[PDB]
């Protein structure tokens, strides 16, 4: 998984103006805003040549959107169930947490290609309560193998175990 | 001889068709959650329609008595009609029987008439109404749908038995399944006060529910048995099949319609005349995603095409040749930019449509057989 | 007969539909993301516009007591209003009742009336306030929406006896989508704090958010079920439907406009009289990618008008007519084709417009309904 | 009825909206990229402008117990003020409350004399500090914007009661957007050191970014709504009207301007009075390409004014007149062309323009509506 480690340095390495090249364009496609294609070329190409495994294109094209939108700090142990848990436990029982758990439970029936806004929102969730870190590898890592059963299993299971404790 | 229809149809975001928790109906189609409607809420919707209105000739009804008297006029026999229907083994439950009962409007007069005079005895006269619900099968509703008819048998005459009261369907229609994934969603909703007061909170808070999807539909008539369910009566077949092409095509289930208003039309029709039904479900057993080239419809059409194409080349058989129609309004739609070859007519006109189907059926005009 | 009001309307960056997460309200259609407005939030806008002011004749609320008490003049007719709505099935709740009551406005002073006499019993005055309640569905804005009411049995006493309470709804209202994709955004804000401190920051720090889109909406009128909901007067029918065609062609959503204020008019209006309803939301499975010739409401009207044409060559029958008016504002924007006019008339005018449909639902005149 | 402002300017490379990074404010407005100066950043802007410091009343600040100790001049209230402001509903947090508070800066005093009253109980106290908070919204500023307050009641109080506190704002402010496509431009900086050394080096290296734009702003006020707010008072509102009228179009924001510098006035303003509120914004759908015979203002303003004759001949009333004021400086630029005349009066001085306004209202005089 080291490729995935490089890539998530690589992004956190990068300078403003990039990273405002990435912000503005949300919800696009790769083929058009050619600064966008060039940078995310620079930033994916080199995985391939050295590493021979590498995230796959879309997986890296979500991640690098979603942290150019929603800047966090890289740390081992906060994964996206753990942290979406801790912040549903301190919620009203009866209104709000089911509709928090409904929208986060929208996100296990879809393909990558539509995750971004039922993700964007989730971490807009999460700034709102001021979080200061993300496991982006560990992210990375479940999208990338999203289509296996244990995979999904793993997520909800991880949610269960930080929302009851 | 079959007539099978299968139709696209994509839908703007709506909840046609819910289940008790008011989520709409979903089913497991290829492993992949799709958007289902019952097939039960279709045929009700073409069969209460507006364009099938000069055909509705049979009530499905719980309250009989009540039929009774409103076509009795002012004679007092509502207690004397819900005493016979007890005897012919139908129970009461305040006003209301314990069984729907699927007859035609025209008998109404009819049991009116053993009703009202005092002239026979009353056992009897149960037999007798008996023989009027075992009879009362010529309606084109149905001859479509089809009845069965079981009474009880614990409050039975002993002297009512009933020959056989069950009409074979002529209308196979299954459930709309989608075409793509399923995609839920929730629309949160509040409900204002005109009245200002104290606090600048609202009357009501809720969710509703609803999706968007594209639905592909599929019916089948049995000619034959059509036929044999009106008596032979192959004019009025003739016509309750042009008409149901017609509220089929231009009807939509009336749920949640006053809050979306989802009244699109479909963009695909192929009409089939066969010997044996064959179901092109199969086509999308892979879902359809989307590129930015082409839409869901064009996407969702091709797909159709190209498995149309793999069943005709796969199960051809020189005994039985298959002719087929495809529709799309003006030609806007044709069955994918590859083949070309499995529409032996291509319509742009609806009307055109329905009057090619009934040549093909009979050979009749459609002027001709709408009265 | 069926009016349809379609609308092709382009608005400013704002947020006139939120949910409860303050995300502009969004939905899956042709399998693409596209922003929405809700029809509750159209009808509202509707209903309690300038243009509607003299219809508004329906009110829609849980402090009924309020009401009776407030027309009644004195004051202490509210404790046995609340008794008699109590005995109605309507169980009270902190000096509110759970479920809202729609009726007209005109009953009020009956209802007035029958609680300020205090010679009547309990059971037979909540009786009579029921029947007056059932009965009090003679309202533009009640007929346009319909009306429900289920009161709770299981408190109610058991010799009040309800008659018929639903109205069947003449109106049928779509939620509004966009033509093209959804590209929402968000807008980072502060307020700032007035005076100096210790430190350099602000108070709130926030992140909101807006989009804004080209948007179809669709709306459909039934005229014999609002001309029998409205008692059989037809010319309240034909005032209704003028100043609804009036009000949805100059009021939007109040939704934060003041931070936002996208008070766009429509840049397209077409009205159709046909016996069946249909929207033309399908014009816009595809979503309208913008050139860098057209624009995007050009592009919009042109694709909404090949669908209109492959409609109407496809599904046309000499036993119905249909007669069909397009307005764009002096006719900036055609319709029909590049070429051919599908719309019989068109208008560059608003108000001669509502005088042709007048004319044509009934030879009624503006000056004589209104 | 409601008056109306439709204004045009131009300036010159800026950055003056910024976001969390620091790029300039974008928006997507008919399918392509645009800039944008937030309503918000507009409405602070005209607030505290010079032609609006004789209306500037009202106050939004988290540090009320620094303004009633300010009020009152002796120490050891303060520290009492905010335990009753935390009997109101105000939670402190590390020296300040928790919310912003608006209001008044009149009532303030009488705020001091509750923390001047050593015979008042503490709950009474805090009631009469709700209700004179409640009660302070005299003042042009706050009738223009509006105020929601909400102060909490997880551990206010008991037995007391906050009346309502909401006032329905008489001014529409919509976001700026540029009439072209956006063209943002990144500008390469490093910071040199004062002190030779061994290396010749830079003390810092870094990025920063602005774009030039023609923009189009809309505000809108009701008269009827504004007079209502103010209690009555004529003589303010017009004051109101007429200052900010002067300040929207004598002002821009202060966001880097110690390094860009764009103090550019409008060249166009269009002053509407009518029953509905419209706004011409849909007239630079398509972007404005420039061409070599021309430059972009006067294609801006021909496109304006294109859109605003075909709506006003489109959206046509009888019984609702429509009068219009065109302004430009000195007649420098016209409603474009291929029109006879669409507004009333082609105004070439900006304070002759405040004149006819203030004549519209009923015909006040700026001088006598200064005493306000």
């Amino acid at each position: 998984n080291r490729g995935t480690v490089d890539f998530i340095a690589s992004l956190e390495n990068l300078k403003e103006g990039d990273l405002g090249i990435l912000r503005k364009l949300r919800g696009a496609r790769l083929d058009e805003k050619l600064p966008g294609f060039d940078l995310f070329s620079a930033l994916w190409w080199p995985l391939r040549q050295k590493n021979q495994r590498a995230p796959k294109r879309e997986v890296a094209w979500l991640i690098a959107k979603l942290f150019a939108e929603f800047r966090f700090e890289q740390r081992e142990g906060a994964t996206l169930p753990i942290l979406m848990g801790g912040i549903c436990r301190k919620l009203e029982p009866k209104k709000e947490l089911p509709r928090v758990l409904a929208r986060f439970d929208q996100l296990a029936s879809l393909d990558i290609m539509q995750m971004e806004e039922p993700l964007s929102v989730i971490m807009g969730i999460l700034r709102k309560h001021q979080q200061v870190c993300l496991d982006w590898v560990g992210l990375t890592d479940v999208l990338s193998f999203w289509e296996q059963e244990p995979v999904k299993r793993e997520w909800s299971d991880s949610f269960i175990k930080a929302y009851k404790i | 001889m079959l007539i099978e229809i299968h139709m696209i149809q994509n839908h703007s975001p709506a909840n046609l068709n819910r289940d008790d928790l008011g989520a709409p109906k979903t089913c497991y189609f290829g492993g992949v959650l799709r958007s289902r409607i019952s097939s039960q809420c279709i045929k009700r919707s073409i069969r209460t329609s507006n364009d099938f209105k000069a055909l509705l000739g049979g009530v499905r009804t719980r309250r009989l008595a009540d039929l009774i008297q409103q076509e009795a006029g002012e004679t007092e026999c509502w207690k004397k009609a819900q005493e016979i229907l007890n005897k012919c083994g139908f129970k009461n439950k305040d006003d209301n029987t314990k069984m729907l009962v699927f007859m035609s409007k025209d008998k109404i007069k009819d049991l009116a008439r053993i009703v009202l005079d005092n002239s026979l005895g009353l056992t009897e006269a149960a037999q007798q109404v008996a023989n009027v619900i075992a009879q009362a099968t010529l309606a084109p509703d149905i001859a479509l749908c089809g009845r069965m008819l079981e009474p009880n048998d614990k409050d039975k005459d002993k002297k009512v038995k009933w020959s056989n009261t069950t009409v074979e369907a002529a209308l196979q229609v299954a459930h709309a399944i989608s075409t793509h994934i399923a995609r839920p969603e929730i629309d949160y909703f509040v409900a204002a006060d005109d009245v200002p007061g104290e606090d600048a909170g609202a009357g009501h808070i809720g969710e509703s529910m609803f999706a968007s999807a594209c639905f592909y539909k599929y019916f089948s008539i049995d000619w034959e048995q059509l036929v044999k369910n009106l008596k032979g009566d192959t004019n009025l077949a003739a016509h309750t099949v042009g008409a149901f092409l017609l509220a089929a095509a231009k009807t939509n289930p009336s749920g949640k319609q006053n809050s979306f208003a989802a009244h699109n039309y479909p963009d695909g029709i192929l009409v089939e005349f066969k010997n044996s039904p064959i179901s092109y479900a199969n086509a999308f057993v892979r879902p359809v995603s989307v590129v930015k080239e082409s839409d869901l419809v064009e996407q969702s059409i091709g797909q159709l095409s190209n498995y149309v194409n793999d069943i005709r080349l796969g199960y051809y058989d020189e005994q039985s040749p298959v002719i087929g129609f495809w529709f799309s309004p003006n030609n806007r739609y044709p069955l994918g930019y590859k083949h070309s070859k499995l529409a032996s007519r291509n319509i742009g006109n609806l009307n055109e449509l329905v009057g090619a189907v009934l040549d093909y059926i009979g050979g009749f005009k459609w002027e001709e057989v709408q009265k």
